[PDB]
């Protein structure tokens, strides 16, 4: 078939796969701090 | 007065238990 | 060869049932693993072993294993050589090498089936002699093996015995109990407090003696299934199957997984506690010896104090009259201990010798036992919950005592489940009621 | 007669009795009504129990002063621990009385019983021709029992911490468990309670949307429920339509269209979990307990910052610090 | 009319299913998600409750949360744009405005969902069952995270948000409200302890007391997503347990019906026990047990002993579990056994 | 909020003469302290003997003066009573009984003196935490 | 049994999407690992750095304790180089 690509699927799968990803990133940087 | 009360309500459960399992509806099929 | 039209993926491994060579690979290939690990992880435990310091303080579990069997230690379980580690440690790794090659080869190359390529090693479920004869072969393996071990204790070195007169130390055991009375007689004793039944052996005599018996009457046994078949009722009493095989063996380990846990957490003989910790019941004893020794130098007259509740600070009777140890501890009266035994006198626990024969050995004793109770956390903090972050510590004895109760567990479950499988896949049901024949629907209703 | 024993085995084993007695059973009735008939008398009649070994004793029973919800049969002495005190181990009842003997006795034949009436589950299910495993559900909380009357109290070395039989002995149970072991701080605990809410949670999906799809066959004024009678061919709602609705609340791919996955799913989440939780008290029982975070996170100085695991700590140090206030005599609470 | 044009956009057949619930719905119910996972990894409690509760500061995945708001703020909504933060975010965050935000927004997001079922069902066309059962949930959230510290002083004694930090709720409530003593708890629990088995139980039965259908072992493939005849055999299942347990079901219309009821009027019943643990209104003790316990030294039932328990851990948590009480409690007043 | 040169000053000798230690030393201590000590005096407390501390204080008033270097690490190689009247270094670690407390035999004046240096840096950090128990934990 | 939206498998499979991804993905990590690693974090949120919780001296905690005036007794709290 003839697929579209933005579509409501897309929008919502990228406002949890987004953020996660970058929270991952944050998260893994955490586990360098210390004192 | 109060033991003879919990006593009693379990007696009445297990006579309850009694009939229930003795005393049901017979369970039929199909033509019911 | 084998695919969805045998079983469904996750139960993969069920499609090898019938298949005796590639169902060969798989056991060698395991059996690989096996070898693998404890060789790969007694290197690791080696890697990181520090000769001057406990070894249960070092969350080891194979060292202490070779340990006891008099490898690399001395008096009161001091290590003296590594090697003997790092030998047993290489060794079964290289063997993991070849094993494995085997199962790789039996499960990928190699004959598929056994019965054509060699009918000598291809096999019949239901052909109650090859059965009979099979595992008659391997309880003789057995056998030899428990006479490996009454061979290396008698002739090649010795065992830690921590009963050692002389104190803890390797001990060459030349007099093994053989009476019968005697070695079988702990099976007939209660599994209740007190009489403890197998995990009440308390000398390597026995341990030694009883290893004999087993070895020979294994063998025995061996030779004896070799020459011959299930008699009548050993046939109609059991089921004769793949599956049904495995059940039976799967609730013998669950069984033994049982014994194991209680072994390692009661018994002080074949378990010392200088390589694995000091025992749940030890350590309880130890509190109380650490401060019925120290308020005594205080000046306190133990045998007359009386606690809280009037019962005796430190000391007390058990119900059948012995004098033990005072406290909450009045519950492992029943510990026996070379540190605390040459306190006990006919009668239990003697005023005068605890009054003046305490020596400095067993005041350390009883305060490093006392210090490093069986008592931690999954994120391994030594002690109990309430306590703070520093000491990384949890008994080896917890360990492996819980590790074996949930496997112990799970192969329960597992022999029900394979065994409630053999029963409907031998009367043939074990994939649903016949739709025409539902058997309930032949039944007289009882309603 | 066609042989006596023959014939016994025969009844035994018939599968024309109301209440089928089996093999199992054959052990399973006298041991269950050995416990049931003793708990009763217990928890009716039994004098007061020294639970803790220390000459103190607790009494839990109706006429002793308890309700149904304080009321309870008493753990065998700690005196005891765990040696074996059947009747005739007692110079008399009055003393076995008094150091729980009645609990072993219960909990003894309970177990036992308890456990054929798993091997019953299957038999039953055999000569019934039926597919096993029914048994092996059950084989859960079986396994818990199992855990919380004897694992423990092997572990812990006497029987005198066992779970009381009784409401409120049972929320000492708890109470105490948590301070001595911070089970809430555990993983097997934790996957306990999510197969416990979760089956709830499940049994209520599954409940709902079948009994919401039921195809309709009664009147506007008729219970639903006469629309299905014992013993149908066909089914008596469109798990179709079921699958349609609850596809559409989350997505398609997370809904179950097959019966059979649906059901082995509803029946392998609890059991799972439950298996965990038994597993959890059986593993605390040898003092592998929960996670101890305290005093973690500490700041830049040396400092201790506080994380919600203290505050759990200074509860659980309450608990510890009280419970059993006259059984300590030393600083270490190894038992 | 644009409405309709609205209207059949929205309810029209995607992946996910928007609706006109979801103009509710997903603006809520990931604002909740979002700030939770927000304040998990980066937002503190210092200033809250002096402690630290997010991965930037060292909590891992059971010690972190989002913690409730001082006790100063009393009830206060917390509004970014409020008296407290006067618009300032990172000021709304150090005052926990980050709690009311997933409490009042993940609010509206149960009431969403359960609006979606609702609409779902209809389009559908089938019973609304599914929604009125997730009316059990939703009491619970409302009397727990809502009704409960409304009655209290301020929100900060409703359950903060995190794994931990729901544990110190359930001692607390234990301590100081001996919550297990209450009814309405135990029909809670006997509701999800007895649905967690029909779960359980009624699987099994299925499972093992199938037709054959196929002629593989593994069954699952055997069965017809499209009707007709029942699975499992129901006659056969009856006959079991009748036979197991002296009671069976015989009218999979009742027993599903059945499976609907017990976990949710469990939960409703625990709701109402926390409805009156609000007004502190709990069933903490028997009052003939005290008396006899006061005259007479020697009583000594599981009850006492427990409440002894609770006065530890009131004693030994109140100090740094209620910080704005500033208390000091010597060591000389802190009750303690023997020993220990 | 830091671990200043300032806080790891502590007394080196009883005539007041200090000695600063650095953050290598504490945590090395901090760390030694735990190889060998925590076992019993997790947190400045003492397991097998209860009513003797590492508080500061406590030391202050031991037989002979225990509360600087020079003290605690004369005490780890020849321990006493707290009124000095008797040497324990048989049931006590120490360096004149390292055959007894294996732990004890790496342990280098070097090492002595961190171990000495982090009991008197910890309750400064700490305060009355380091000596009491449970009650502060 | 389907819907407008590209079958995912097809996707996740597509040589453009990782071409597209390998590039997306990293990059929103590298973001935030830098959002911690810059300290931006700590200000975006009032949250403590491991040498903020207390003053070098004080042994209290900061807590806020009135509504209204709670913003500015916060400010007060960074003060005493909290
Ligand atoms: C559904 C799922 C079902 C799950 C069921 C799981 C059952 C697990 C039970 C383990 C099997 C018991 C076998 C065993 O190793 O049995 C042995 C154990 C341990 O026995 C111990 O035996 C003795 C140990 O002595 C040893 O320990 C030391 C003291 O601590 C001393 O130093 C001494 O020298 C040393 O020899 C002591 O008396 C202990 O107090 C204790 O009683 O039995 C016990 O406790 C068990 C108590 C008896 C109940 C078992 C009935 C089985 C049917
Ligand atoms: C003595 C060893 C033993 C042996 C040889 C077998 C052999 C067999 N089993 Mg049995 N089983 C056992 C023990 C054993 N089992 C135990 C103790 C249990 C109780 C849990 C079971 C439960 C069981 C079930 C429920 C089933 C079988 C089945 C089967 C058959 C197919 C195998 C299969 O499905 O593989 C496929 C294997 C997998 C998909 C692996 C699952 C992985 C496990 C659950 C994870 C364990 C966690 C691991 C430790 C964690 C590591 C971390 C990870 C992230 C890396 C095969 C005859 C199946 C059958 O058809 O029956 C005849 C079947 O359905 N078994
Ligand atoms: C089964 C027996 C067993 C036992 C008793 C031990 C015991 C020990 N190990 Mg060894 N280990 C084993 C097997 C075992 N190990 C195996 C098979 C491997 C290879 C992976 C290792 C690899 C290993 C390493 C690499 C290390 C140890 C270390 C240690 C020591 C510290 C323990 C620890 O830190 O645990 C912490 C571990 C956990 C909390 C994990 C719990 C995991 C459970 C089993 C999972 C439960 C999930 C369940 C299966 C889910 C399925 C459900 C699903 C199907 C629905 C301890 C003496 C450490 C050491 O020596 O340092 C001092 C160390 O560094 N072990
Ligand atoms: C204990 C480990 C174990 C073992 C020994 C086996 C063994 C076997 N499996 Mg099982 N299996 C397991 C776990 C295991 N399985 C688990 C956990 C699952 C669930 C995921 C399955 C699922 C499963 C299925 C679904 C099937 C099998 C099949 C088979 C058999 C054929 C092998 C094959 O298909 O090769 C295929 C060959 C390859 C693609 C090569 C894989 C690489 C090799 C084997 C590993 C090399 C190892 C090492 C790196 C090198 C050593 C070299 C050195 C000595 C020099 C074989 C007897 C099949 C069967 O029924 O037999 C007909 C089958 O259909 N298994
Ligand atoms: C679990 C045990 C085991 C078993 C039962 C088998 C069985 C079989 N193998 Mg396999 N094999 C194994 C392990 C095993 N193998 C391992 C680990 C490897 C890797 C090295 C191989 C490699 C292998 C190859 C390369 C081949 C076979 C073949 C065969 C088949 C023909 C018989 C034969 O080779 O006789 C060999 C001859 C003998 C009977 C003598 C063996 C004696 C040795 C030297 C002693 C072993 C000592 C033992 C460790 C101690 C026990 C003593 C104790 C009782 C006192 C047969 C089905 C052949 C095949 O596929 O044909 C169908 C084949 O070509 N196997
Ligand atoms: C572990 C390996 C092993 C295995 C798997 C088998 C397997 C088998 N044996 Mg062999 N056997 C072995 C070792 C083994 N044997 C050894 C070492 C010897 C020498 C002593 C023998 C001597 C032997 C003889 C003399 C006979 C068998 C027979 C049999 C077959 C039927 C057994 C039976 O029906 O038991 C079920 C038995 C019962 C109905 C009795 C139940 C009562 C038990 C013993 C007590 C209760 C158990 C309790 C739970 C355990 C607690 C411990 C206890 C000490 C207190 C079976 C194939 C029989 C056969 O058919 O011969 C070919 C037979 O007559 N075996
Ligand atoms: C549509 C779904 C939705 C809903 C129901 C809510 C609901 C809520 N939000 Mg959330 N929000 C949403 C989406 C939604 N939000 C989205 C997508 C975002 C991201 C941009 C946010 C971001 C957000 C933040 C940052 C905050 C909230 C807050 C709040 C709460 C209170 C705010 C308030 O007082 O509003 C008042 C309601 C209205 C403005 C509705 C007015 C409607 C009428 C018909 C219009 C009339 C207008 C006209 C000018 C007036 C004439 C009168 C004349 C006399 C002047 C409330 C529970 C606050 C909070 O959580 O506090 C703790 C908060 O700080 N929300
Ligand atoms: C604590 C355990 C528990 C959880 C986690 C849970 C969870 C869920 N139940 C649902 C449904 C149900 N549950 C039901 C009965 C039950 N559920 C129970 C117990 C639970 N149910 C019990 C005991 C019952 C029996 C009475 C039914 C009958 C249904 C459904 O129909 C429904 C479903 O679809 O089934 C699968 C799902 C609704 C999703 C949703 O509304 O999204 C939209 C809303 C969102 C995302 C807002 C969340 C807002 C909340 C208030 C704030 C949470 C704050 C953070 C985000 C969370 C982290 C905090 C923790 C660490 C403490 C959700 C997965
Ligand atoms: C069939 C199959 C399977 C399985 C497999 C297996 C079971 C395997 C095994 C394997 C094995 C079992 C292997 C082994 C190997 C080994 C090796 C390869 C070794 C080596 C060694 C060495 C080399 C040594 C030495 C040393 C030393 C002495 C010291 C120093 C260091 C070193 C280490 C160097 C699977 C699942 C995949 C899939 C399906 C099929
Ligand atoms: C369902 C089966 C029901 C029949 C089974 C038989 C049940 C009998 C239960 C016993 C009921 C009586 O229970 C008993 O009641 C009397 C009051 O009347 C209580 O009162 C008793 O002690 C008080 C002092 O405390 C005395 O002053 C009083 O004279 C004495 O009778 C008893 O302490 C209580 O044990
Ligand atoms: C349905 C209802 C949804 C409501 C969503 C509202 C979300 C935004 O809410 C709005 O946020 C901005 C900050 O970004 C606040 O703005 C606040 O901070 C800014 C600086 O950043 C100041 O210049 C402003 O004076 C102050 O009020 C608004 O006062 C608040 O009303
Ligand atoms: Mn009932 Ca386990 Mn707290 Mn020692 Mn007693
Ligand atoms: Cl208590």
């Amino acid at each position: 078939v003839s697929y579209p690509i933005f579509t409501v699927r897309w929008v919502a799968v990228h406002t949890l796969a987004v953020p996660t990803i970058f929270f991952l990133g944050a998260i893994a940087a955490m586990q360098f701090i210390q004192r | 007065m109060e033991t003879i009360t919990y006593v009693f309500i379990f007696a009445c459960i297990i006579a309850l238990f009694f009939f229930a399992i003795f005393f049901r509806e017979p369970p039929r099929i199909t033509k019911k | 060869d084998q695919e969805s039209s045998g079983f469904a993926w996750w139960a993969g491994n069920a499609r090898l049932i019938n298949l005796s060579g590639k169902l060969l690979g798989a056991h060698v290939a395991h059996a690989g693993l096996i070898v693998f690990w404890a060789g790969a992880m007694t290197l690791f435990e080696l890697a990181h072993f520090i000769p001057e310091k406990p070894m249960y303080e070092q969350g080891l579990i194979l060292i202490p294993h070779i340990a006891t069997l008099g490898w690399g230690v001395g008096p009161g379980g001091e290590v003296v050589d590594t090697f003997p580690f790092f030998v047993v440690g290489v060794v079964h790794l290289i063997s993991s090498a070849v094993l494995g090659f085997g199962g790789v080869y039996h499960a990928i190359r190699g004959p598929e089936t056994l019965e054509e390529y060699s009918s000598f090693f291809g096999y019949d479920w239901k052909d109650k002699n090859k059965m009979t004869t099979i595992l008659g072969f391997h309880l003789i393996v057995l056998g030899i093996g428990a006479l490996l071990l009454v061979a290396k204790a008698m002739f090649f070195g010795g065992l830690y015995d921590t009963w050692a007169p002389g104190g803890g130390d390797v001990r060459v055991i030349t007099n093994p109990t053989l009476d019968p009375r005697v070695i079988f007689g702990y099976l007939l004793k209660s599994p209740f407090g007190g009489e403890g039944w197998i995990v009440s052996v308390n000398n390597l005599e026995d341990v030694v003696g009883g290893h004999i018996w087993i070895g020979l009457i294994c063998i025995a046994g061996g030779i004896w299934h070799i020459l011959t078949t299930p008699f009548g009722w050993a046939r109609r009493a059991f089921i004769w199957s793949g599956e049904a095989y495995l059940s039976y063996s799967l609730g013998a380990l669950s069984m033994m997984g049982f014994i194991a846990t209680c072994f390692v957490w009661f018994n002080n003989t074949v378990y010392p506690s200088e390589f694995y910790g000091p025992t749940g019941p030890e350590a309880s004893q130890a509190q109380a010896m650490t401060f019925l020794i120290r308020d005594q130098k205080l000046g306190a007259n133990v045998g007359s104090a009386q606690g809280p509740t009037g019962l005796g600070k430190y000391l007390m009777r058990s119900p059948t009259g012995e004098i033990i140890f005072g406290g909450e501890t009045m519950r492992f009266w029943d510990f026996r201990g070379p540190w605390l035994e040459p306190l006990r006198g006919p009668n239990g626990l003697d005023l005068n010798k605890i009054k003046n024969d305490i020596q400095p050995w067993q005041e350390r004793r009883a305060a490093e036992y006392m210090t490093h109770a069986p008592l931690g956390s999954l994120n391994s903090v030594g002690g109990v919950a309430t306590e703070i972050n520093s000491v990384n510590f949890v008994s080896p004895r917890s360990w492996l005592a819980t590790s074996h109760f949930v496997l112990a567990f799970f192969f329960l479950v597992g022999h029900l489940w394979h065994a409630g499988r053999a029963r409907a896949a031998a009367a043939g049901f074990e994939k649903g009621i016949d739709r025409e024949s539902e058997p309930v629907l032949s039944m007289p209703s009882l309603d | 007669s066609a042989n006596l024993w023959e014939r016994f085995c025969n009844w035994v084993t018939s599968t024309d009795n109301r209440l089928y007695v089996g093999w199992f059973g054959v052990i399973m009735i006298p041991t269950l009504l050995a416990a049931t008939i003793c708990f009763v008398i217990a928890f009716i009649a039994a004098p007061p129990v020294d639970i803790d070994g220390i000459r103190e004793p607790v009494s839990g029973s109706l006429l002793y002063g308890n309700n149904i919800i304080t009321g309870a049969v008493v753990p065998s002495s700690n005196a005891i621990g765990l040696h074996f005190y059947p009747i005739w181990e007692a110079a008399s009842l009055d003393e076995w009385l008094y150091n729980g003997g009645p609990y072993q006795l219960i909990i003894f034949h309970f177990l036992l019983g308890a456990s054929c009436y798993m091997g019953r589950q299957w038999e039953l299910s055999y000569r019934l021709g039926m597919r096993p495993w029914i048994c092996v559900a059950y084989s859960a909380p079986l396994a818990s029992a199992f855990a919380v009357f004897l694992i423990y109290p092997i572990g812990q070395g006497s029987f005198s911490d066992g779970m009381p039989l009784g409401i409120s002995g049972t929320f000492n149970f708890m109470i105490v468990f948590q301070a001595e072991h911070n089970i809430l701080m555990h993983p097997f605990h934790q996957l306990g309670v999510a197969g416990v809410f979760g089956g709830a949670l499940f049994c209520a999906m599954h409940g709902s949307l079948v009994t919401s799809s039921l195809i309709r066959e009664t009147t506007e004024t008729e219970s639903a429920n006469y629309g299905y009678k014992f013993g149908q061919e066909e089914e008596t709602y469109n798990i179709v339509a079921a699958h349609g609705y609850f596809g559409r609340l989350i997505f398609q791919y997370a809904s179950f269209n097959n019966s059979r996955s649906l059901h082995f799913f509803l029946a392998a989440w609890p059991v799972v979990g439950v298996w965990f939780t038994a597993l959890g008290i059986s593993t605390m029982a040898f003092n592998l307990n929960g996670f101890n975070f305290n005093h973690s996170v500490i700041d830049a100085k040396g400092n201790v910052i506080n994380t919600w695991a203290d505050i759990i700590n200074r509860a659980n140090l309450g608990m510890e610090v009280m419970h059993e206030r006259n059984a300590h005599n030393f600083p270490l609470d190894l038992a | 009319g644009w409405f309709d044009i609205l209207d059949d956009w929205l309810k029209r057949d995607r992946f996910v299913f928007v609706g006109w619930s979801g103009i509710l719905l997903f603006p809520c119910a990931y604002l909740a998600l979002g700030g939770w996972l927000t304040g998990t990894t980066f937002v503190t409690s210092w200033y809250t409750h002096g402690l630290a509760s997010s991965y930037l500061e060292g909590c891992n995945f059971l010690t972190v949360a989002v913690s409730t708001p001082a006790n100063s703020m009393g009830h206060s909504l917390l509004l970014l744009w409020g008296p407290e933060a006067q618009g300032d975010f990172t000021r709304w965050c150090q005052l926990g405005g980050l709690w009311t935000f997933i409490a009042l927004h993940g609010a509206f997001g149960l009431i969403g969902f359960m609006l979606r079922q609702f609409e779902i069902a209809r389009l559908v066309g089938v019973r609304p069952y599914n929604a009125i059962a997730f009316s059990a949930p939703i009491a619970v959230f409302v009397s727990v995270f809502l009704i409960y510290p409304l009655g209290q002083s301020s929100w900060f004694f409703a359950p903060s948000f995190g794994v931990a930090a729901i544990f110190r709720f359930l001692l607390f409530f234990q301590g100081f409200h001996n919550w297990t003593l209450n009814p309405f708890h135990m029909m809670g629990v006997a509701g999800v302890l007895g649905g967690a088995l029909l779960c359980a139980i009624h699987g099994a039965t299925v499972e093992n007391t199938l037709f054959q259908d196929g002629e593989g072992a593994s069954t699952f493939r055997a069965f017809n997503p499209t009707q007709a005849e029942e699975t499992y055999s129901m006659v056969t299942a009856n006959r079991f347990w009748s036979q197991i347990f002296g009671i069976a079901f015989s009218n999979k219309r009742w027993l599903h019906f059945f499976m609907l009821f017990v976990p949710v009027t469990g939960l409703w019943m625990s709701a109402i026990g926390v409805v009156g643990l609000a007004l502190n209104l709990r069933s903490y003790d028997f009052i003939s047990q005290e008396i006899r316990a006061a005259e007479d030294p020697e009583f000594e039932t599981f009850y006492t002993k427990n409440l002894l328990l609770n006065e530890g851990i009131r004693a030994w948590m109140a100090p740094q579990d209620q910080p704005h009480e500033n208390f000091v409690f010597p060591e000389e007043v802190l009750p303690r056994g023997n020993a220990l | 909020a830091e671990l200043t040169p300032e806080v790891l000053t502590v007394p080196l000798n009883s005539e007041g003469k200090t000695i600063t230690l650095t953050e290598k030393q504490y945590l090395e201590g901090k760390r030694l302290f735990q190889y060998a000590c925590a076992s019993c005096h997790v947190g400045g407390i003492t397991k097998t003997n209860p009513s003797l501390d590492l508080r500061t204080e406590t030391l202050a008033l031991a037989t002979p003066p225990r509360d600087n270097i020079e003290g605690l690490v004369d005490y780890m190689k020849n321990p006493t009573t707290y009124d000095g009247e008797q040497e324990i270094a048989e049931v006590h670690p120490s360096l004149r009984s390292a055959d007894i407390f294996p732990k004890m035999r790496n342990l280098t004046e070097k090492d002595l003196v961190a171990i000495a240096g982090h009991i008197l840096v910890e309750p400064k950090i700490l305060g009355d935490k380091w000596g009491g128990g449970k009650v502060y934990y | 049994g389907t819907t407008g939206e590209r079958p995912f498998s097809d996707i996740i499979t597509s040589v453009r999407y990782w071409v597209i991804h390998s590039i997306t993905i990293p990059a929103l990590f590298i973001a935030g690992w830098l959002f911690v690693s810059t300290g931006l974090a700590y200000d975006v949120f009032g949250t403590p750095r491991p040498d903020s919780y207390y003053a070098q001296e004080q042994r209290s905690i900061p807590l806020v304790t009135d509504r209204f005036e709670a913003k500015q007794q916060v400010e007060t709290f960074l003060e005493q180089l909290k």
